[PDB]
């Protein structure tokens, strides 16, 4: 099987080579090098995000999309920078302006064609593929409204390969930039109705996770993409791993979307604990399981504690009992029973590999599809209106070719999208 | 990529040669031009030794533009670069813009076309000018015309010095400023604003100095514009690119002028004092004393503001110490506006002038932008044009230079839509 | 003396509100009762900033002096707020304030 | 089985260095070392007060709350004090102002949250749990207020498991501290109403037992501290030991309390004698009940011979005869039937463990019942009324929300505790 | 944790320069900053490589507070922290607290809060005040009053230097006192007091020196705090935090004022002779003759005491020392109070200028309390008061600045029921 990644916008490709920092290592690729893999196991499903060209060259299967050279011209004079094959650059000098109307319908539209041409390169590269991960943040121009093209597109060009999806949706609290919502509610839409799996990441549950859970004290944002590179590894490439039961992309969906909108998830990483002291090791698994589904410790923003959840998908990666796991589990479903849905005997989706993160005992990646998720693009969409209202900084987008029925548009479905979820909560 | 600089008017040529000076000084090219991509967005690699400038220089008298092409730094422009018009200024609009201005004007634009072109995929001219001049209001005025037409396309963030609030300098000062703001209004992407008044406080509450030269005020404001260009246009654990301001920076099309701050203003001779946090420089920027610009958060709502910060910054102090912003209420932002903070994170710390009065810290906060505060600055700036208008006062001065009654009484009703303007974005829910 | 409240959160329906204490010693004014407020109730769900209002049981009328705050209440904590309104909080029982219930001879 | 040790307090803290400095030795665990155990007796029922994480690493499973950090940063700074978890220290930087108030109603009652949840996390630990120790003093705000809450907490959480409590009872002739039975009325109120076995020490009849029982001239704290952990390391840990006929906190508690007050004991200790010298060796057993049952010697402050006694248990720990044993018990229940009550035939309880007290040949804990106890919360229930009656120090209690009814609900609460107590005396 | 200070007054600086002196002597830091958390709670670590004060100065005549800025210490603070207005300090309450007095405040505070702010929780302000002077009583006043409101939620300790029973030195000294009691009376938490003439007798008596400079007593208080804070806040046997003073210490409400004394007084030269034991020491705590306060325990009852001992001392030792007191009688304590004492037992002994008059134990008693006693030292300063008003005397100089006729009588009312207090409290069962 195989997938092609897609770092769209800035973010989307900061923590590309987050991603790719990780995942190499947990593959040992080098910069240029080959497979210097501490074991042989990490090489008999590489493929799945690489290619054979050379015998020592396995490149990044991914698409490196943005407006601004500046940034990709950071992510490529940096450390891994010198592994992806120029032909996956696929930049757009003109003006990123943070305008989602300036990356999806008048600057992004030209760049576009030129992309899915890779796309397509990738796509037909070899065996049979599965489908294409996506990062980028909904609260900018490269990233909500270019990046949220590029799935537009792919979702037409292949609507049987699957398409998860991992979005910044706007941090609460402080937000990164003004318009945020704009951006958002704006990309949201296009999300609820092409890619069929979202992983959705709050810079500052981020914080929160990475300075309480890691006594992390300066926690920069290369620590965050790291954090969340790790979850983004647990979920695919691990299942692509052998395991007492493995499961795959579609499994995670099939198991994971009850109702076709597509639902987000929140992803949640096992062994958290600071560096030295913390090492307590209390990784037996029900350690795991108590990480795992704790309020804190979801990537999200919102707090399942604060609604059901329709699936779930601990998807573990090391040597346990899978009688410890399928057993756990349960407990955990029942002194729970309140907040888990009923509808479903069985919400949790236990997933089990084998090897785990190269240099731990034991994780487990966490992929919730809670109902919680509804308090937060009520956020967003709150955040809309408010400034919708006064049509605060419209003027550049419709200045850009945009519609005044575009962003009602969007607003309306994505708000719709609160609501439907809130039928499950009840 | 670059951002083209046309510094004019003998003020904007003072800033000029001032903003230019810090530059080289934080990038190791000795006056010479010579140093032993990045930062080509304001410097073009012309020959094989040396880095011409990336920006020209237009004064009406020779005086000032003359100045340069005598101390080191004569090395560092072309001969070219530096436009000028032996001719007259006058301290008054119409003149530099109409009748004199204008003859200059073709050969200016020849630069910034000329300019324009030698380089890669621009992003825009940093434009520097003294709002209350004769070469510098008017003049640019047109100049900045003349750009919006040329390039549209393009950035046009216009780094401007407004009248001092109480002690302004020429007579007319307000004739001059409110002609410059409502010819460039319909022109200008963002106007960068730092008050020459309100910067001497600077100088005299946070660094201690009764005995500040022109040649000051113009090492800070070449200091907060290093932070918007300079270290910018140079990689980072953020970026934030020229076209980003505009974008995060501007809520509404009026060419909207934010304000320039900057956190660490401490004398040199405190240099060895215990440095400051990350929490305190954050805090200095909500505070009315340290802004460049005597516009005193009297009740303007912030309504968006781009931290660039430089130095050494973990993402997290910076998305912690905002955070505790966002709920000082007394800060109050626009309601409109959710979330209104634009984080740009640099790497290489500031760079103080080897023994100016500028402490040297490894860390900064150049917080620039819009609050419904100008509502104000714009305000006193107005009324007084009134006054004098409201006799003609100088006047036949400008009659006499290609101007009417409508010009003046037409620009007015301008600016009056500016007041009203910077009152509806805000002070309503 | 003071004035035992229990302050409740907008938007819960889960969280039993925490139990302050009110008076002209310890607060001069509604916004030194509201900082405080910020520390004990800090939270990033049901509460944006941490604690900008205290609104009434219902929701109806928030309040702005201390006269205003009677012993045994119970208050609302708001930032904008929109009111769901979110009751809930119940149930809890009034003890308290005072129990008022005691032990029987069972 | 197993226990939860709680250090409330600053006193009932720095105990807890002392009684976990013992206990350790008394298990053979180094700081952080394990079990270098003299023997392989003291293992396998360690249990009771450690947890297995890494292998060399057994940690105390105690509680350490204090609202003045320089004391626990005093406890954790020093030698034992880096082997217990940090997730243990509970602490409130708050100002641990010496008001029962202060720590119970209003500066306490939110550390308390944030302590609950660990005295969860270390029950729900393993196997199955017995109760939990308490130290603390009834003479300041982190002892009887905050811990007294503490308990009460607890003793809703599992009205099960029982509840051992080790309090120094306001010392008489002079008081550390001065509105003293304004935080011990406060506090014993709380304890006969929710722990079930309290062992009350007096920093001055250690004093006496210490400086003419122990020639010691110089009795610092450490040592009152090193005696009374003495006791309570007989009294538990040492039950937790195999033996002819060996008992367990409940056998303890089954045969103590004749009525649910809860009933405070006065603990002490066999060999007693001076270094050097005493070393007499006159331990064949009647010496050890020749001290046990003497006047002086009694950690508590009334004097035995001054009240009958309702129970009593020689937990003895040193292989001896149930003949030589149960016999001397006898005699001492003949030669003092005067004062021993008659409604219980055999007062006694007569325990024995086997291996004992490390470098001693044998030993026997003390944990007598008596209606002496009556003297002296009168004493405490006095000095509340002389000050009371004039408000004294109130207004730090009251001006930190308090009530003029929660002191006089206390008096009389324990003030009805010593009348009851006489009930039996005749 | 910490606890600022704001010294006010010539005296109050003088003092504070001597208090602030013990402690870096006792700290190993030099009067660099440099030393080659634990104390934190008086020193903040600037970075770095120094360390700063913890506190400020507040006088109105810069004189005093100069000459801080020319001796070595000179390096100690920052030179911010030092509030001085150039104008006129003047012995009259009046015009330190209202007319003058009142333009400094907002700065003054500013730091109280500026300082109060870069800690992390702390506890109070450690205020020095002179009772009877102009900068001394009148501004303070108003500063503890300003925090009363700004922190009601903290530690108000103010330590006095109450006007000499008989060698008073300003001629209106009991205006200015009977009015720095009453107006900070409802805003402190606990008012430590040291009796400028009663210390001398200690430099006569315990002692022995004709000839004590102003820079002595100072060195005297500037050991008896060095008990309550430095130490205390720092790690023993038996801490005490500054909230359990006022608990432990007030009975009352009224920011009750209890005494300083210290018990090792024994000049060197003296150095040599053979130690006082554990149980001198306490008793001489309870002589009358050495206890920085003319307040000798004429009938006062004591009705708390905070026995703070430092050095090598067996806990029995205390709690025996001080069981033999209790049962002294003759040193009666209140009846509503069946024990009233707390004991402080710290660690590291105490620490005497290196070439002073201070003998140098290895051990001390810095036993602290409120005593019925004052109902006197009060009643004496209040009579003095009375006298002068009676007539008016320097009425004009006040009314002049901003007070009334009422002011004073309403003040005289107020401790008034101050000598009724002192009264009630005790004297009767
Ligand atoms: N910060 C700063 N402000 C300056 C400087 N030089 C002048 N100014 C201010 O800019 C205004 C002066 O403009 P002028 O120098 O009179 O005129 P000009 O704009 O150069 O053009 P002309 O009137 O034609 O000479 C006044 O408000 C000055 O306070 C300078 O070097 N730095
Ligand atoms: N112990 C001690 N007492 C002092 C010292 N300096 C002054 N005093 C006493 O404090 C009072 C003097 O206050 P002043 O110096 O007159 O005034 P001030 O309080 O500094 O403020 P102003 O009146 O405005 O100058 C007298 O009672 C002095 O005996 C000192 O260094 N140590
Ligand atoms: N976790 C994370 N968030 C990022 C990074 N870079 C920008 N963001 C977030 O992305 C949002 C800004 O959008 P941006 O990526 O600049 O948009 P674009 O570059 O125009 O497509 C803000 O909410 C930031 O917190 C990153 O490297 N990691
Ligand atoms: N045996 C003993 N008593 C102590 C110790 N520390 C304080 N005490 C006693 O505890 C009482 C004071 O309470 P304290 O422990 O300071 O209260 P807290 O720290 O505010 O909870 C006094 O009666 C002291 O004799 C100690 O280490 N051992």
């Amino acid at each position: 099987r195989e997938i092609v990644h897609i770092q769209a916008g800035q973010c989307g490709n900061q923590i590309g080579a987050k991603f790719w920092e990780v995942i190499s290592d947990e593959h040992g690729i080098d910069p240029t090098g080959s497979y210097h893999g501490d074991s042989d196991l990490q090489l008999e499903r590489i493929n799945v995000y690489y290619n054979e060209a050379a015998g020592n060259k396995y490149v990044p299967r991914a698409i490196l999309v943005d407006l601004e050279p500046g940034t990709m011209d950071s992510v490529r004079s940096g450390p891994f920078g010198q592994i992806f094959r120029p032909d996956n650059f696929v930049f757009g000098q003109s003006g990123a302006g943070n305008n989602w109307a300036k990356g999806h319908y008048t600057e992004g539209a030209e760049l576009v064609d030129s992309v899915l041409d890779v796309v397509r390169k990738e796509s037909e590269s070899c065996d049979c593929l599965q489908g294409f991960q996506l990062t980028h943040s909904l609260g900018g121009g490269t990233g909500s409204g270019m990046g949220t093209l590029l799935i537009s597109k792919i979702r037409e060009e292949y609507p049987d390969r699957i398409m998860n999806t991992f979005s910044v949706v706007p941090s609460p609290k402080v937000s990164d930039t003004v318009v945020e919502p704009y951006n958002a509610t704006l990309s949201v839409h296009q999300l609820v109705e092409n890619t069929d799996e979202t992983y959705c990441i709050d810079n500052e549950a981020l914080y929160d996770i990475c300075f309480r859970t890691l006594k992390l004290t300066t926690p920069t944002y290369g620590d965050l993409n790291h954090l969340v590179s790790a979850t983004m590894s647990g979920v695919t490439t691990c299942l692509r791993f052998p395991g007492q039961l493995n499961a795959d992309l579609r499994k995670l969906a099939v198991n994971m979307v009850p109702f076709p909108r597509l639902h987000f998830f929140m992803p949640g990483f096992a062994p958290l604990t600071s560096r030295g002291s913390q090492q307590y090791r209390a990784l037996t698994v029900p350690e795991l399981t108590q990480q795992m589904f704790d309020a804190k410790n979801m990537m999200a923003a919102c707090d399942p504690r604060h609604g059901r959840y329709l699936t779930v998908a601990a998807v573990f990666r090391g040597r346990m009992s899978m009688k410890e796991v399928d057993e756990q589990m349960l407990n955990v479903q029942n002194k729970n029973s309140s907040y888990f849905v009923e509808w479903i005997p069985n919400n949790v989706k236990t997933a089990v590999c084998d090897i785990p993160p190269r240099g731990l005992k034991m994780s487990a990646t966490f992929i919730g599809n809670s109902t919680a998720i509804q308090e937060l693009f009520k956020r967003i969409s709150e955040q809309f209106t408010a400034m919708f209202r006064r049509k605060a900084f419209l003027h550049w987008y419709t200045g850009e070719g945009m519609d005044e029925m575009e962003f009602t548009e969007a607003e309306s479905n994505m708000n719709d999208l609160v609501s439907e979820y809130q039928q499950y909560q009840d | 990529r670059e951002c083209i600089s046309i510094h004019v008017g003998q003020a904007g040529v003072q800033i000029g040669n001032a903003c230019w000076e810090l530059y080289c000084l934080e990038h190791g090219i000795q006056p010479d031009g010579q140093m032993p991509d990045s930062f080509n967005t304001f410097f073009s690699e012309t020959g094989a030794g040396k880095h011409v400038p990336r920006a020209v220089f237009v004064d009406l008298e020779p005086t000032v533009i003359d100045e340069v092409r005598t101390g080191t730094y004569r090395q560092l422009f072309h001969p070219e670069q530096l436009i000028t018009g032996k001719e007259d200024a006058a301290n008054n609009y119409a003149r530099g813009h109409y009748t004199i201005g204008k003859e200059i004007i073709d050969l200016v634009l020849d630069r910034i076309r000329k300019l324009a072109d030698q380089c890669t995929g621009l992003q825009g001219f940093s434009v520097f000018h003294s709002f209350g001049g004769g070469t510098g209001s008017g003049f640019t005025s047109l100049l900045m015309e003349r750009l919006s037409v040329d390039y549209g396309k393009k950035s046009k963030l216009e780094f401007s010095i407004y009248p001092a609030p109480q002690v302004s300098t020429a007579v007319v000062e307000p004739y001059n400023s409110i002609l410059t703001t409502h010819t460039t209004l319909e022109h200008s992407d963002c106007a960068f604003m730092v008050d020459n008044e309100a910067i001497y406080d600077i100088c005299r509450r946070n660094l201690d100095i009764e005995r500040p030269t022109y040649t000051n005020l113009n090492r800070l404001i070449g200091q907060i514009v290093s932070s918007i260009t300079a270290s910018l246009r140079f990689d980072g654990a953020l970026n934030v690119d020229l076209t980003e301001f505009q974008t995060n920076l501007v809520p509404y099309p009026r060419g909207h002028f934010p304000l320039a701050t900057y956190a660490p203003v401490i004398s040199a001779e405190k240099a060895y004092h215990e440095q400051l946090s990350v929490a305190e420089i954050t805090n200095a920027c909500f505070e009315p004393a340290n802004q460049m610009v005597k516009c005193d958060p009297r009740h303007g709502k912030y309504m968006a503001c781009c931290l660039l910060y430089r130095g050494d910054v973990v993402p997290k102090d910076v998305n912690a110490a905002i955070a505790t912003i966002k709920t000082k209420r007394t800060i109050q932002f626009v309601d409109w506006c959710p979330t209104g903070f634009k984080v740009g994170i640099n790497y290489e710390p500031p760079t103080v002038v080897p023994g100016g009065d500028l402490a040297k810290v490894q860390r900064a906060v150049c917080m620039l932008s819009n609050t419904t505060a100008i509502a104000e600055a714009w305000a006193r700036l107005d009324h007084k044009f009134d006054l004098m208008y409201a006799k003609r006062a100088f006047v036949h001065w400008y009659v006499g230079e290609g101007m009417e009654e409508g010009e003046f009484s037409e620009a007015r009703e301008d600016m009056a839509a500016l007041e009203k303007d910077y009152e509806e974005v805000g002070v309503d829910s | 003396k003071a004035k035992k409240v229990r302050f409740y959160r907008n938007g819960d329906r889960y969280f039993k509100g925490i139990v302050y204490a009110v008076s002209s010693d310890r607060f001069r004014s509604f916004d030194a009762l509201l900082a405080d407020l910020t520390r004990s109730l800090s939270d990033n769900i049901n509460l944006p900033q941490g604690v900008r209002y205290i609104y009434t049981i219902d929701g109806s009328r928030k309040i702005g002096s201390m006269d205003e705050l009677e012993e045994g209440e119970s208050y609302v904590c708001s930032s904008d707020n929109f009111f769901k309104k979110v009751e809930y909080t119940k149930n809890v029982n009034p003890n308290w304030s005072v129990n008022v219930k005691t032990s029987a001879n069972m």
